[PDB]
């Protein structure tokens, strides 16, 4: 029951002109600080965010006066509020999680966690959102093809 | 519709 209550809201994909629009995305219920551009980045390796990236040496910090960094990050294997944490830890300004099937928008909660692990719940400042399959095949065939993918995010309405 | 995973 109730699969389509999600706190949805707009983001805008601003380039390239081919995937260009406004796109639902539900805001993950973790880590909500405004208006944010950033650009968007794939990695390569560690898609799912489930291990340091610092292991792999990858960092997300964006250079001065260059975009700050959104990340698209794989759904599955580890719980959302770590995949936000470690995207975080890697300089990251937000991060987006691509559903690892086509459905409804889903609301990413946070799980109940041992006692070794509550307190990074807590320190999670990067807006996090959760994005359809069809939106995030979109993006990674935009980046694949050479593209720059920018995105404008709106959490005002959360 | 929440997930944690």
């Amino acid at each position: 029951g109730s699969r389509f209550v999600v706190e949805k809201n707009n983001l805008k994909v601003t380039s390239p002109d081919s995937i260009k629009g406004i796109y639902e995305c539900a805001i993950g219920n973790f880590g909500v600080p405004g208006t944010l551009v950033g650009t968007v980045v794939y990695p390569k390796s560690n898609q799912k965010a489930c291990k340091s990236y610092s292991d792999f040496d990858i960092s997300f910090k964006s250079k001065p006066g260059r975009l700050p960094t959104f990340v698209l990050i794989d759904r599955g294997d580890c719980y959302f509020t770590l995949k936000a944490w470690i995207a975080q830890q890697a300089g990251a300004a937000a991060i987006l999680v691509a559903d690892s099937k086509a459905e409804p928008l889903i609301t990413m909660d946070t799980p109940e966690e041992d006692k070794s692990d509550a307190d990074y719940l807590q320190n999670i400042t990067i807006p996090s959102a959760l994005i359809t399959k069809t939106l995030g095949d979109s993006i990674k065939s935009a980046l694949s093809g050479g593209d720059m993918v920018n995105m404008k995010l709106d959490w005002t309405e959360s | 519709s929440d997930r944690f995973v």
